[PDB]
DNA sequence: TTGTGCTTATCGGTAGA
RNA sequence: AGGAGAGGUAG
DNA sequence: TCTACCGATAAGCACAACTACCTCTCCT
């Protein structure tokens, strides 16, 4: 709560570097891609299809943070 | 004034030498609170990247 | 021991010149000969000022 | 260019010499820079992995710095705990402890 | 003293197989089997063999080297802790001039000392020595009781060598 | 707090589930198995309801310390003269007659058939 | 072994004290010809470490050594602290006496640190205020009483001096002696860190880091303990983060704040309107060497592959442009568009542009989404 | 000459801004203490979507560009340069005598 | 050489006991 | 292999 | 009527006087 609800670009940014590094090291994928050689795209597929298994940890100021998740949160 | 040590930024600003003396003088606790204290100890700064994590479950 | 050369170092022999002072230490001297064409990175200047490096 | 080349024998960092395969300094303007756009990854790296990269080992118990890692001031213990930070970091270390300063580090892990 | 006491891990996953959530719970105690046994060993706690009891998975944190992800693990497994003055037994496997050999299993190696037992001269004239002087027939594969002292241990194996003596009661087979 | 009993029967748990999907992707390491097999054959027990009760009787009944049953259990005398011979914790005491000692020692003499 | 990984945080500073230093150290010796010993770092005339094993100086660290003092030396960075704490307390009544009552014609005492004006010797100089001099000069006091100054101990570290009777250099065994019966609490109060008022110890430098000759001459120590305090002082000077080109400050700059990176490659940059904005001429030369890290280990530059372009000095923050290779038949020369000079603030007269190329996946997937040409489209400085 | 005034006024307004970031909550902070600089940012709009962006760094950054595109030609013997004047305003405690 | 900060050192100073 | 003195290029 | 710290002035004593690069020539 107390959170715009919006996915930022550097979060966006990081998820999409954390994905393409788990499809390189020969990872299934959850999303079913045609004709797909490039983790990045299929990380930018998974993002698009919001099947990413990813929660976001944001850690407020005052100490606390509070937990969301890709599926909850919007992409622009 | 607010009670913020950063001995560390302090030294890297102007006089390295003078500022470490007097806090191990004082005995002050950095808690590496900047980024380029981060940067210069392998840490990332968390201003864009870095203030939030992931977690799989 | 041998001196090699660097990375950036090339060329055609031209000449060996062998010399000695009166102390008696040998100096040798090798002198390497290249031809170097008008490259896209050149820089050319004029007579009046004007500064510029070969476009295309 | 350059991918792999000697390194200067005070701190590990590529040589200037731009026959001996020299690198790129990253000055301070750049790294302002990138800090503004929000990069991190990329900092991280050019500071920390191409850049000089080392390990230093500090014991869990006693906040000192160990040399396996072995701790003298204490005893022979097992939880002994290793950071990465670049070598600069240790260069720094040594300075002040012949200075006659002495550094103690509290790890979270 | 095999009090079943609890203790915490760091084990990582490689990412070469995160998928089936409806079976994901298969794949965290295949990584649980390899954990401990990779290290196989301990300093001063014993030894584990099953993780029988699982009590509580933590957080999964990921860190960005190779693909690797971690996950804090604490369960309940069985231990053996080689306490001062305890009775256990053991079986012999060979028979030398100096450093008796006794296996209480093959856990760990017993060498049994000169200044352990009763006095008495080694009898040459058989292919295994013997210790019947005092009326009592010791061979390879007979149970022996003894006390145990305090274990030590090595820097890489870390093998937990101890030493036998029979001054107590009871000695020999039963 | 296994000693003989539940020790063997948990045992024999992994050992029926080792003939059920016996394959493993992973790398296996021998000499875990190999410590259960040549450390469990030296005492077994009959039951596990009526012995792991009868053991914790005297621990309410009794004052006994958590580290003295272990090593007795293990050792399992069969006379009065060998536990004030073993321990030396239990020299010059009077907190137990000896007596109710040799019938807990008949009552473990019966569940051993 | 192996041992467990974590992160770094919560640096504490204090003074080094006699405990640390003699543990820290390995293998100390007290051998004046054993300074470049073979326990002691790689670069040694031997090429054996004996505490770590063979390696090529990338391995094994730079370890410590810490002499040893026949007598105790006061630790100069609390000198101050003492001559301060020595001003206020009387040196013959121990509180907040002759020394106390003006009436009983003993004049005031001034304590004072010299820096190389007499003797050149950073010590204790005590000094009589010239003031209270001139009101017994003209009370018909000339000299002072031959008792003045017997509240110091007799030392035998004492030399010939004979500067004046109205100056003397206190002896660090009169230092301890001045401070016995002072309350703990007032000395702690000035001095937080008690326990480095000793040092009975100094370290040396590793061989691997680089003064060796003041640390050599420390090794046989004997006789007044001044000259000892004044080399210390003198070699604690050299170390590089003192001011004096590679110490203080700039080797600060030179070491922690600005480093070098591989994978760089720094070429002159020409105009080719040909070439999209977002892409970079990378030459085929210059691509076939530079290797890239892919996992399936290293590849050559290929299209596709994004890289950070930055042009020296960065004025702003739009200097770092992220642009794709595309590799082009020209050698040893980099082609740019001319509408791209603008964010870069250069011309085309022997600019130079050097590049960064990411090797990590996750930093090519932050660059191309954050530092890319489409992403910069919005002035941040103006708005337009 | 007066080619180091840039370069060493932006150096020194980088370390004064560089730990300034904007908090998920909408308030800006300081990264040491998380000090509370403003409360609310003073844009005129139009978007408020910027959470993780460093508007410290990035002011620092459009003054540093101030800066250096400027000339350093004085003006008249009585006025000052345009960055003498920059430097003169940006420095405020050191003009208290 | 300057340009400012920064810490000793001296001239008088008025107020209160 | 390492340091000091000159000259030079780009904004 | 004799002492306390307290205002302004002399005098040393410090740091600082831009980035990013390239050569040559001299020691040590
Ligand atoms: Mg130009
Ligand atoms: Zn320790
Ligand atoms: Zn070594
Ligand atoms: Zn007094």
């Amino acid at each position: 709560r107390k959170t715009s609800k919006f996915m930022t670009k550097y979060e966006r940014a990081r998820i999409l570097g954390t994905r393409a590094l788990q499809i390189s090291m020969n990872a299934p994928v959850m999303v079913e891609l045609e004709g797909e050689t490039d983790p990045l795209e299929i990380a930018m597929k998974e993002l698009r299809q919001r099947k990413i298994p990813f929660t976001i940890r944001r850690y407020l100021p005052d100490g606390s943070f509070e937990e969301w998740g890709v599926d909850e949160l919007i992409v622009e | 004034v607010e009670s913020t040590p950063a001995p560390f930024t302090q030294a890297c600003f102007s006089s390295p030498s003078q500022c470490f003396l007097k806090a191990a003088k004082e005995g002050v606790r950095d808690d590496l609170q900047g980024s380029i204290d981060a940067l210069a100890w392998g840490k990332v700064p968390g201003f864009g990247t870095g203030d939030q994590f992931e977690i799989i479950i | 021991h041998s001196i090699k050369l660097k990375h950036t170092e090339r060329g055609i022999v031209q000449k060996v010149v062998l010399s000695s002072n009166d102390e008696g230490k040998n100096f040798a001297a090798v002198s390497l000969r290249q031809v170097r064409s008008p490259c896209l990175g050149d820089k050319f200047s004029s007579m009046h000022g004007q500064k510029g490096v070969l476009g295309y | 260019f350059r991918n792999t080349g000697p390194v200067h024998p005070l701190t590990r960092q590529p040589v200037a010499d731009r026959k001996r395969f020299g690198g790129i300094k990253f000055g301070e303007m750049e790294r302002d820079c990138l800090i503004a756009h929000g990069a991190s990854a990329n900092l991280h790296e050019r500071l920390f992995t191409l850049s000089d990269s080392s390990q230093m080992h500090i014991c869990r118990k006693c906040k000192t710095y160990a040399n396996g890692p072995y701790c003298r001031v204490c005893v022979s213990s097992d939880h002994v705990v290793r950071v990465y930070v670049p070598y600069g970091a240790k260069l720094l270390c040594q300075e002040l402890f012949s200075m006659g300063i002495t550094l103690n580090f509290d790890t979270k892990l | 003293m095999f009090i079943k006491v609890k203790l915490p891990w760091d084990v990582t996953i490689p990412a070469e197989d995160m998928d089936t959530g409806l079976m994901l719970q298969r794949a965290i105690v295949i990584r649980l089997l390899e954990a401990f046994s990779k290290e196989k060993a301990t300093k001063d706690l014993g030894y584990l063999i099953t993780p029988t009891i699982l009590e509580n998975i933590g957080e999964g944190k990921i860190k960005e080297q190779t693909g690797e992800i971690q996950f804090p693990v604490v369960f309940n497994g069985i231990c053996f802790k080689m306490f001062k003055g305890e009775i256990v037994h053991g079986v012999v496997h060979k028979v030398h001039k100096t450093g008796v050999f006794l296996k209480s299993g093959p856990y760990e190696i017993i060498y049994l000392s000169h200044m352990k037992m009763p006095g008495y001269e080694f009898i040459p004239g058989e292919n295994p020595f013997f210790m019947n002087q005092y009326m009592s027939r010791i061979q390879i594969g007979a149970r022996v009781r003894f006390v145990v002292l305090d274990t030590e241990w090595r820097e890489a194996e870390k093998d937990f060598m101890a030493l036998a003596s029979i001054d107590g009661d009871n000695l020999g087979p039963f | 707090c296994m000693m003989d009993c539940e020790a063997f029967q948990i045992l024999d748990g992994i050992k029926g589930q080792l003939v059920g999907l016996s394959e493993d992707p992973s790398i296996k390491i021998p000499v875990s198995y190999d410590r259960a097999l040549a450390y469990v054959e030296s005492c077994v027990h009959y039951t596990n309801p009526q012995s792991v009760r009868k053991v914790l009787e005297p621990l309410k009944t009794y004052g006994i310390s958590d580290g003295e049953m272990c090593v007795i259990a293990n050792a399992s005398s069969e006379s009065v003269d060998e536990v004030l011979a073993f321990i030396p914790s239990l020299k010059t005491k009077k907190e137990v007659i000896n007596q109710p000692l040799q019938d807990a020692l008949e009552e473990l003499s019966k569940l051993k058939k | 072994l192996q041992v467990p990984v974590g992160t770094l945080t919560s640096i504490g500073f204090s003074i080094s004290n006699n405990n640390d230093r003699d543990k820290m150290s390995v293998l100390e010796v007290e051998a004046p010809n054993q300074v470049t010993d073979s326990r002691l770092g790689l670069p040694n005339p031997d090429s054996v470490c004996r505490t770590c094993g063979s390696k090529d100086r990338k391995v094994c660290e730079g370890h410590f050594g810490v002499i040893n003092f026949a007598y105790s030396i006061i630790n100069p960075y609390f000198l101050k602290e003492v001559a301060a704490l020595l001003n206020k307390i009387c040196p013959g009544c121990k509180y907040i006496c002759r020394y106390c009552t003006l009436n009983t014609g003993y004049p005031l005492m001034k304590f004072r640190v010299t820096t190389k004006e007499v003797f050149r010797r950073s010590g204790i100089v005590v000094e009589v205020n010239e003031e209270s001099l001139m009101k017994l000069k003209k009370r018909g006091v000339l000299t002072l009483p031959p008792d003045y100054w017997s509240f110091l101990p007799q030392d035998s570290n004492i030399d010939e001096s004979c500067l004046k009777p109205t100056r003397r250099i206190i002896t660090h065994a009169q230092v301890y002696a001045l401070l016995l019966g002072i309350d703990q609490r007032l000395i702690k109060k000035d001095i937080p860190m008690f326990n480095s008022l000793g040092l009975t110890s100094f370290p040396v430098t590793p061989n691997g880091y680089r003064r060796t000759r003041i640390y050599k001459k420390l090794v046989g120590f004997e006789g007044n303990t001044l000259e000892l305090s004044s080399r210390v002082m003198e070699c604690m000077q050299y170390s590089r983060l003192f001011s004096e080109k590679l110490c203080g400050l700039r080797f600060m700059k030179d070491v922690l704040l600005g480093k070098r990176s591989d994978h760089t490659f720094r070429t002159v940059v020409v105009g080719d309107p040909s070439l999209k904005l977002n892409e970079i001429g990378i030459p085929e030369s210059i691509a076939k060497r530079l290797q890239v890290s892919e996992h399936l280990i290293f590849r050559s530059l290929m299209d596709g592959d994004t890289v950070l372009m930055n042009r020296p000095p960065s004025i702003h923050q739009h200097s770092l442009i992220a642009m794709t290779v595309r590799i082009l038949p020209t050698t040893s020369v980099v082609s740019l568009n001319p509408i791209c000079c603008l964010p870069f603030r250069g011309d085309f007269d022997g600019d130079c542009l050097h590049g960064y190329v990411p090797q990590s996946i996750q930093a090519k997937v932050e660059l191309d989404e954050l530092v890319a040409l489409d992403k910069q489209l919005i002035n941040r400085q103006n708005g337009r | 000459g007066n080619a180091d005034l840039p370069g060493t006024l932006s150096r020194r307004l980088m370390f004064f801004m560089r730990d300034i970031y904007a908090a998920y909550d909408g308030t800006v902070r300081n990264s040491f203490g998380n000090q509370l600089v403003q409360f609310t940012y003073e844009t005129d709009g139009p978007v408020e979507d910027i959470t993780g962006e460093a508007l410290g760094s990035l002011s620092a950054c459009a003054l540093s560009e101030a800066a250096y595109s400027a000339l350093d030609q004085p003006i008249s013997l009585l006025e000052t340069s345009p960055l003498l004047n920059l430097k003169n305003v940006l420095e405020c405690g050191s003009k208290k005598g």
